[PDB]
């Protein structure tokens, strides 16, 4: 469904409509008013159109036909499609000026905020429905802005993303169960390969900047490593990456998962749990708000700490909720102690569990009493 | 195994060194409970004996000497040093004492500059808190929250100072010799650690007189005389230790803006005594000045009948020497102030070769060298050398800002300043502590004592210096942060800390105007303050502006606008806090409506006579929100003004509606009586915003619509039945007992208050027969029940008391005024 | 209470000395002046004895105004969503403007040396990057008004003065490369958040007069407390004083830049932005007047008021005649296209019956003046 | 409740009864055999009042038997120590604990 919305809601990839005129040839060609074009959205691969039992929706790409998904661009709304030019065209559109409106090409229907407003939008923010409606108001203008490119790109990736990862876990719960035993695999091949190199391709598509570069520079990729991780995990793919973990955990071993996997799956299973940890961390360190939504479903990590196909892995993303939000500490509990500090009896004297615990201790230079107490409590005593 | 075995096994050493760490880290920031626990594992001696270890690696000498600050020193010094940024300065005779400049005969303008840090300074700061760590000593009796809050580890300074001295002489020395095995491993890792040590000794003023005479010595013995061998100054040392170079000297810019502060107060006990001495003199003569003068004598007395806040101003305004005739100090005390200026000027270097000769100009061109001998690449270096370069350039600058905070104070209360201060110092090392029990006794008996403290009174200005209203308002932002949502935790400080604020603004004008600039940033916080009863955020709020005219015509209109929204909310949704014991749902909150009226109340009422600009904004905003009248006078589907009453009186009578039906808790809410209370906020909010009657007499047209409208508002027939309305009368029955109804849910003379308060001051009395028909049917029932309650046993009776404070201040002066 | 109330040498000793302090700070320490910006700058500015070695490479490692400045431009370069308040920034950005301004038939030869010892004065700055850092800290202000903006307006005025056109030059090539919207987007939201003439708390200010209020521990006779009238008029002052000198010398490439930005992908039309500040004090102004129309006299602190109002509306006009002035021919059809009209009429409506107001009385021809240079 | 084997036995013949500090030069030890607090690296006697309960019932009972110049190896069960509270964050709880007392001196 469409919406109008304000506020910083539609900064990310969202609100990214693709202008995809009907001609093969010349596409970049100066748009002209009154002209047959369909609208996209990129991060959904769907396309605006009018629906019979909703109105204006979105259809998937097998179902526009240009009947009831084009549309014209038109200087006002006074009553009046044109040939195409082989060649550039001439540049009547503009960026933040020349107000368009926009009318459908078959039905004639004009593109308007839906009046009527529930008891939800009476005392909450306002989101104002898109109905096609037959005439319009007065103040149905729309203003076209350009948005940068990498953001853009980014949009792209994202539909990308979600489609390959999404088959991988429709692949994964079709033999979450069913265990294989000597016979064949359930279904169709896991797509390994592409899912590996997209892992790789992710993982250094946030790779923070390094040290070395010119001070002033670092931080413009800063707000550009910030930028992306916030666009992604809006999007869902943040908690769309937790999901092939969770898939991926409840077997022990490589030969418990080639039971219900094969043996062919089985030799990548360790890689695969390694990257997917890896990915979760670049996503979400440096961002305080993607480490926030860590807050809730904190006992997930831990419990997963003992985990031996991933322990550093697992340590790291621990470590990045922890460097990043302050609330998570006042969340920690005894359980949570006591399972950190069997982290040291268990995988031996590491010093990045000894950095987590002095995570634990303190967070934006504010003590946490509530933490200090159980950590002097169930490790100073013992002198083991 | 050894652990100078760990410089090569490079495995063990960051595992080791990164246990200091967890061993900083679980006794930062004042848990002086987990660093008496660090006394087991790592004890004085092998503190003591790691501190001159010379062959134990980098990373660990560094981690152990943190350790031993952390652990000791941390706690102490942070206390210590929030308290050096303000001068109580006592008039004391060693505080007579302290000159500006040491005896010399140099020359009359100014000597040679004394040695910084070096002297005696009287400015009060409390002492430090420590014990001796024990282990075997019994375990207190008392648990958490209850027992007295933990002190720091005892461990002996005055032998600690001298191994510091000596192991930083021997630093300087070994530095000289440019040996390619320095202590530790490297020049950071030799030198840091120890200037870490003096740096946090010098701060806590552990170092005597002659132990800072030695370490002027260390970082220069040239320049610093009294009257190879290279100063620390000259070493070429990497940016690490500059940086703990910065903060050696910073201490020393700190002793001498604190020198000047000491010296002006002793200057101001000298030049007091002299200026009162010739001002009562003169007093005298101006006594017999009608011997030799007429009429003309206002020129000479008008120092007399002005306060002494611009006689002194007057006394002192001789500066620039066109304006002698106004004062009348003869020229030997002018001479004496115009001396001091120029020494004071002198002292900070204002106006009167390579030896810089002077703290000021050796530390300027210190800095400019380290700026200019290379590209210095730690910001924080950066940023502290220049603030050091700033801070010499600008020497009246940093007194000029330094003397707000400054103050002096009779010797007779230094024993309730240092408690005063010493509490002070335990709320402001509760702002970097999460939210805890044991952590929320610890203000709520630091409260008490400052309430029971007498100085809290005497010296406001003081107090207000200080500035713990900052301080409170910040833990009170705190813990409405913590639980911003679902719950305010912790509500026993939260009223112990806004009973603290509303005392605070009642002690002075000047103080509830200090307060006053947070009431915008008190209001964001009061939407989720409604879940907390007693002394509310809101109760500080009201009582930042209470009788008050400026400040009441200073409140600004969206501030309003903020409360009567939210009014509008509590009068359209029910309460969470109500919700949440049990009270049966309906559609307003009446006790959070009376809360919001109260202080609307406050806005528009000072002195008696209503404020008409924040009237008529607050009424328009009542009057565009039609919802906020509650649930009669709504209009569309509407009920009566006296009718919502006999069904309040009905709930408050039949019980299982009151309440949850499950004071009890002394602090019930009953349901009907604060439906029948919100309609008395109401209307005496109303009466109280009503146009006076000059205004009214005047014809002004925004006055009269005013009074129209809310005369078109309230009907005059539901004033009558309200104020007709029969009193449950403390009957005698059963063998005397005095049957006195529960007076939060029976009919009380504070609703009918608000009923004759409106009427006289919005409808008024006009005929003779309007007052004979109000007369007989609501003042008649009220003056018979007085009667009849008027004897030995029902006037001590609360009733009795309320009709007593009732006649008097509703019927009686109504009647006073319509007698004719 | 007055003539009733407890003389001088009757207080406490404590307490005598406590408003003493107070006292000798505002009447001997406020008034003193020590001229120290010159020295500091000239000792920061001096390279000392390292450029004697004459390196091959000649790397000219910064000197330490260059290295101050770039920390300065560090701090402001930080990703952060507030900028906090610097204490150290602010006492040497003061530093820094009040070092370089150092400011009857003199000549047309001594007022050349006065200028081309300016030019010398903002050229020990500008060379170091001081340009680039005032730009900066303006963006990364976020438009949130305040003390430490005003300090960097302060600055760039200082570094600015009489129209530099090297310091215009290198300004105008930073936002070009660095192609930066939130410059323009924080001085929007300055511009927009700047105050006009308020009649409900000029009234609330006359009731407090009225009531004269006073301490408790002495009296004050007649404060002069904090204005709600026109607060920021200093800082909207120099706010348009500082685009005024950033077109002024008829700099077309700037002034076609502030009407509209080619680098950006949004652009923000300062010239009408300033246009719409222009609509608000008319309507200040206007209804500010209409409350003195009933009124025969203008007393003092209405004068005190226009006084500021007009100066400001002073530097508005500057700033605008700057804008047009070359002539640009962008913003001509701008302005022409504008609402700027609007406010011309209501000036010409408040200044025909303003100044037959003012001429029935010899007590205003202070005020009629400052409205004569301002028409 | 305790057990006490002598080390070092002074004089044998006047003991501490109350009325007079206890002056002790101890050194404690946990019963797997690492140190936890001793009094000779603070280098300075642990001096406590007797009878007043400040100090653990098992040290308190035990340095009765002890006479001046004796040193002595006590025992303390839990139950005379700080028992299933233990030490917050030192001694672990339930737990018995052996002192190497030697009272060296009274007052």
């Amino acid at each position: 469904l469409v919406y109008y919305e304000g506020g910083a809601v539609c900064t990310h990839a969202r609100s990214l409509w693709r202008l995809e005129p009907l001609r093969i040839s010349w596409s970049g060609s100066h748009l002209r008013w009154g002209q047959p074009l369909r609208i996209r959205h990129v991060t959904t691969g769907r396309y605006l159109a009018l629906t019979e039992d909703q109105g204006l929706v979105v259809v998937d790409a097998c179902k526009a036909h240009t009947k009831a998904t084009s549309f014209c661009f038109r200087v006002s709304k006074e009553k009046l499609p044109k040939r195409d030019v082989e060649g550039m065209g001439p540049p009547e559109i503009k960026y933040g000026e020349s107000l368009c409106f926009v009318q459908h090409v078959a039905s004639g229907l004009w593109l308007t905020y839906a009046a009527p407003d529930p008891k939800a939008l009476r005392l909450g923010v306002l989101k104002k429905k898109a109905i096609l409606h037959q005439e319009g108001h007065m103040d149905d203008a729309l203003f076209l802005t350009r948005c940068q490119q990498e953001e853009s790109q980014a949009a792209r990736m994202i539909h990308s993303t979600a489609g390959l990862y999404n088959q991988f876990i429709k692949g994964l719960d079709s033999f979450s169960g069913k265990p294989r035993g000597s016979g064949p695999p359930a279904g169709p091949a896991l797509p390994i390969e592409a899912v590996i190199l997209s892992l790789q391709d992710l993982i250094g598509y946030f790779e923070p900047p390094s040290e070395e570069l010119q001070h002033e520079e670092k931080q413009s990729k800063l707000r550009s490593l910030r930028n992306r991780q916030s666009l992604f995990q809006e999007e869902g793919m943040l908690s769309l990456v937790l999901n092939c973990i969770d898939r991926l955990n409840v077997y022990t071993t490589a030969a418990h998962f080639a039971e219900y996997a094969g043996e062919e799956a089985a030799e990548s299973w360790k890689e695969i749990v390694n990257l997917l940890y890896e990915l979760l961390a670049s996503l979400i360190r440096g961002n305080r708000a993607n480490c926030a939504l860590f807050s809730t479903n904190l006992d997930w990590v831990v419990s997963k700490l003992d985990r031996l196909e991933a322990s550093s892995g697992i340590l790291e993303v621990l470590y990045c909720v922890l460097i990043e939000s302050p609330e998570v500490l006042n969340i920690i509990q005894e359980n949570h102690i006591k399972s950190i500090i069997s982290l040291l009896d268990k995988h031996g004297r590491n010093h990045k569990v000894l950095d987590v615990l002095c995570s634990l201790c303190v967070c934006n230079g504010v003590a946490v009493r509530s933490n200090q107490d159980l950590i002097t409590e169930n490790l100073l005593p013992g002198r083991e | 195994m050894d652990i100078l075995e760990l410089s090569e096994r490079l495995d063990l050493q960051r595992f080791h060194s990164h246990t200091l760490r967890l061993y900083r880290a679980v006794c930062a920031l004042g848990n002086n409970r987990v660093a008496h626990a660090l006394c087991s594992h790592v004890d004085q001696a092998q503190l003591l004996h790691a501190l001159e270890d010379a062959h134990l690696p980098g990373p660990l000498r560094a981690g152990y000497y943190d350790l031993l600050i952390s652990i000791h020193l941390e706690s102490a010094c942070r206390s210590r040093r929030s308290m050096l940024s303000e001068y109580i300065v006592p008039l004391t005779p060693e505080t007579r004492a302290i000159t500006l400049f040491p005896p010399g005969r140099k020359g009359g303008n100014a000597r040679r500059h004394g040695l910084p840090g070096v002297g005696v300074t009287t400015s009060l700061r409390p002492p430090h808190h420590f014990s001796p760590p024990c282990f075997v000593a019994a375990l207190p009796a008392a648990g958490v929250a209850e027992a007295p809050a933990r002190l720091s580890p005892a461990i002996p300074l005055e032998a600690l100072r001298d191994k510091a001295l000596r192991m930083l002489g021997e630093a300087v020395r070994d530095g000289g010799q440019h040996a390619r095995d320095p202590v530790g491993g490297s020049v950071e890792f030799q030198f840091v650690p120890v200037l870490k040590l003096v740096s946090t000794l010098l701060v806590m003023g552990i170092f005597g007189d002659e132990d800072v005479k030695q370490i002027l010595k260390m970082i220069e013995p040239e320049v610093f005389t009294e009257e190879l061998e290279e100063g620390l100054l000259q070493m070429k040392l990497p940016e690490s230790v500059k940086l703990q170079m910065c903060n050696l000297l910073e201490y020393f810019c700190d002793q001498e803006l604190q020198h000047r502060v000491e010296s002006l107060a002793a200057f101001a006990e000298r030049y007091v005594d002299k200026l009162q001495a010739n001002q009562r003199s003169r007093y005298a003569l101006l006594m017999r000045a009608f011997t030799m003068s007429a009429a003309e004598t206002a020129r000479r007395t008008r120092e007399f009948r002005s306060p002494p806040q611009e006689q002194i101003n007057m006394l002192l305004h001789f500066k620039d020497e066109a304006d002698e005739e106004d004062c009348p100090l003869p020229e030997d005390i002018r001479q004496d102030l115009q001396d001091f200026h120029q020494d004071l000027l002198a002292h900070c270097g204002i106006q009167l070769e390579k030896k810089p000769q002077s703290l000021q100009e050796l530390v300027s061109h210190m800095v400019v060298r380290w700026a200019q001998e290379d590209y210095v690449q730690s910001p924080e270096l950066v940023r502290a050398m220049f603030s050091l370069l700033h801070r010499q350039y600008d020497g009246l600058g940093e007194l000029l800002r330094a003397l707000p905070r400054a103050y002096t104070i009779s010797p007779s209360s230094v024993e309730d300043t240092m408690s005063l201060l010493e509490c002070l110092g335990q709320i402001r090392s509760l702002l970097i502590v999460q939210m805890g029990p044991q952590e929320e006794n610890l203000m709520i008996q630091s409260i008490g004592n400052i309430m029971n403290n007498k100085v809290f009174y005497q010296h406001p200005n003081l107090m207000r210096a200080l500035g713990m209203h900052e301080t409170v308002m910040e833990v009170m932002v705190n813990v409405l942060g913590g639980g911003e949502t679902k719950e305010i935790r912790f509500p026993k400080m939260v009223t112990s800390c806004c009973r603290f604020l509303c005392y605070f603004c009642r002690i002075s004008r000047q103080n509830q105007r200090s307060m006053f600039d947070h009431l915008s940033y008190l209001l964001e916080n009061s939407g989720i303050g409604l879940g907390m009863q007693g002394s509310t955020p809101l109760d500080v709020a009201a009582a930042s502006v209470i009788d008050n005219n400026e400040l009441a015509l200073a409140l600004q209109e969206q501030d309003l606008e903020k409360v009567v929204s939210y009014l509008a909310g509590c009068g359209l949704q029910s309460c969470p806090m109500l919700l949440a014991k049990g009270y049966p749902d309906i559609g307003w909150n009446p006790c959070g409506g009376e809360r919001y009226l109260d202080f609307l109340r406050f806005a528009v009422f000072v002195n008696g006579e209503s404020v008409e600009e924040n009237a008529n904004v607050v009424v328009r905003l009542l009057i565009r929100k039609p919802e906020c009248f509650g649930p009669a006078l709504r209009g569309e589907g509407g009920s009566g003004l006296l009718a919502a009453i006999e069904e309040a009186i009905r709930i408050s009578e039949d019980p299982a509606r009151d309440g949850p039906g499950v004071p009890p808790e002394e602090n019930r809410v009953h349901l009907g009586h604060a439906i029948m209370s919100f309609y008395a906020a109401l209307i005496d909010l109303l009466g109280r915003c009503a146009p006076e009657m000059h205004l009214i007499q005047a014809g002004k047209g925004e006055a009269l619509r005013i009074r129209a409208i809310l005369r078109s508002l309230v009907p005059l027939d539901d004033l009558v039945g309200i104020i007709s309305l029969p009193l449950q009368i403390p009957t005698l029955g059963k063998d005397g007992a005095l049957v006195q109804p529960k007076m939060s849910a029976s009919f009380v003379p504070d609703h009918k208050a608000s009923m004759v308060l409106f009427l006289d001051r919005v409808y008024g009395i006009e005929n003779q027969d309007f007052l004979l028909h109000v007369l007989d049917v609501g003042f008649l029932p009220d003056m018979r029940a007085a009667a009849s309650l008027d004897t030995a046993t029902f006037s001590t009776t609360e009733m009795a008391l309320a009709l007593n404070r009732y006649l008097c201040l509703a019927v009686l002066p109504l009647i006073t005024k319509c007698a004719p | 209470a007055c003539f009733r109330m407890t003389p001088l040498y009757n207080l406490p000793t404590h307490r005598a000395c406590n408003m003493f302090l107070e006292s000798y700070k505002a009447a001997w320490i406020l008034t003193e002046d020590h001229s120290f910006e010159d020295r500091m700058i000239d000792d920061l500015s001096k390279a000392g004895e390292q450029e004697e070695e004459e390196e091959e490479v000649e790397e000219k490692k910064p000197d330490p105004l260059h290295q101050l400045v770039l920390h300065f431009s560090r701090t402001a370069l930080t990703e952060k969503s507030k900028l906090d308040e610097d204490y150290l920034y602010m006492a040497y950005a003061d530093i820094m403007a009040k070092s370089c301004h150092l400011e009857v038939e003199v000549s047309f030869e001594e007022k050349e040396m006065e200028k081309q010892r300016l030019l010398y004065q903002q050229s020990r700055l500008h060379t170091r990057g001081a340009a680039e850092m005032v730009l900066q800290m303006i963006s990364a202000c976020k438009g949130e008004t305040g003390a430490m903006v005003s300090s960097t307006l302060k600055l760039g005025i200082s570094i600015l003065n009489g129209g530099n056109a090297e310091v215009q030059q290198k300004m105008l090539d930073y936002l070009k490369d660095k192609k930066e919207v939130g410059f323009f987007q924080s001085i929007q939201a300055l511009m927009q958040t700047c105050s006009v003439l308020d009649l409900n708390a000029f009234e609330r200010q006359n009731k407090a007069e009225g009531l004269g209020m006073v301490n408790e521990d002495g009296t004050v006779i007649n404060r002069q407390n904090g204005e709600k009238v026109m607060a920021d008029d200093e800082f909207t002052q120099d706010l348009f004083r500082f685009l005024q000198l950033l077109c002024e010398g008829h700099n077309n490439d700037f002034q076609n830049y502030l009407r509209t930005q080619t680098g950006n992908t949004t652009t923000i039309n300062i010239i009408i932005c300033t246009v719409d500040y222009l609509l608000r004090l008319q309507e200040s102004i206007s209804d500010f007047y209409w409350y003195y129309s009933g009124k025969d006299v203008i007393e003092e602190q209405g004068k005190r008021n226009f006084s500021k109002a007009m100066s400001v509306a002073k530097q508005v006009f500057n700033s605008l005649t700057e804008y047009i002035q070359g002539p640009c021919t962008g913003n001509q059809q701008s302005l022409a296209h504008s609402r700027l009209w609007d406010a011309v009429v209501g000036f010409l409506h408040v200044f025909a019956h303003m100044m037959m107001k003012l001429a029935q009385d010899s007590s205003q021809i202070e005020l009629l003046k400052e409205l004569l240079d301002l028409q | 409740g305790v057990e006490i084997e002598t080390i070092s036995p002074g004089d044998g013949r006047t003991f501490p009864k109350k009325g007079q500090t206890c002056v002790v030069h101890y050194t404690g030890m946990l019963q797997n055999g690492k140190k936890f607090d001793s009094s000779r690296d603070r280098n300075k006697p642990f001096k406590f009042r007797i009878g007043k309960q400040e100090v653990i019932k098992g040290f308190e009972e035990g340095a009765a038997q002890m006479s001046l110049g004796q040193r002595a190896k006590l025992t303390c069960t839990p139950d005379v120590a700080y028992g299933a509270t233990g030490h917050p964050g030192v001694i672990p709880p339930n737990a018995t604990l052996i002192f190497d007392v030697e009272l060296l001196n009274l007052e």
